[PDB]
């Protein structure tokens, strides 16, 4: 269950504004994916549509 | 609308019988929902509540004016309605 | 009526324990409280009980 987050942690090839928010976007988005506590992976179907949700639920 | 209630649903549910802590926030808000909406969501939002109910058990009595109110005004003999009702 | 008996001596015994709900229960916000016509948590466990 860490395939993935090895991906989304080593890319740091960024070379743009764009592309660093695609980097928060993926990194924060995977984070809900997989969690041990079941509340807050239930809204990760959410925050795929709605951004401003996410950002909230990261720390 | 769905997913918002799809994953409150499912939080009570994983909880047990520790959800009665958050009933006075969400309960005053989803009730005000169900009388300002659309008629694709109503008979979804019923269901819904009647899951919460099923889990909430006795803790729902503060509520059960409103809800019989909700219940009173939407009673039409359309088909679809009534059977969500009666499940209700 | 030739059987005749009596009784002759009472026992009372109180699992009250004031103050702590055991694991099994989950009470509402006013919830049901006299006992004996008298309100547990109006004085100290020990005067109560």
């Amino acid at each position: 269950s860490t395939i993935n987050l090895q991906k989304a942690w080593g890319a740091a090839r960024r070379v743009s504004k764009d592309d660093w928010l695609e980097w928060l976007r993926r990194l924060s988005l995977e984070l809900l994916k997989d969690s041990s506590s079941p509340s807050l992976r239930s809204c990760w179907a959410l925050a795929q549509a709605y951004n401003p949700m996410a950002r909230d639920l990261f720390n | 609308h769905t997913m918002v209630v799809q994953a409150i649903t499912f939080i009570f549910k994983s909880l047990g019988l520790k959800c009665v802590q958050f009933l006075p926030q969400v309960m005053p808000t989803f009730l005000n929902v169900i009388r300002v909406c659309d008629g694709a969501i109503r008979e979804f939002l019923f269901q819904q509540l009647g899951m919460l109910v099923s889990f909430v058990k006795s803790h729902i009595r503060p509520y059960m004016d409103e809800i019989v109110t909700l219940m009173r005004e939407f009673w039409v003999m359309n088909t679809s309605i009534q059977s969500t009702i009666i499940l209700l | 009526m030739k059987d005749r008996m009596k009784t002759v001596s009472v026992a009372l015994v109180l699992c009250l324990n004031v103050g702590v709900d055991p694991p099994d229960v989950v009470k509402t916000t006013p919830c049901a409280r006299l006992e004996c016509w008298i309100d547990p948590l109006s004085m100290g466990p020990q005067k109560a009980l």
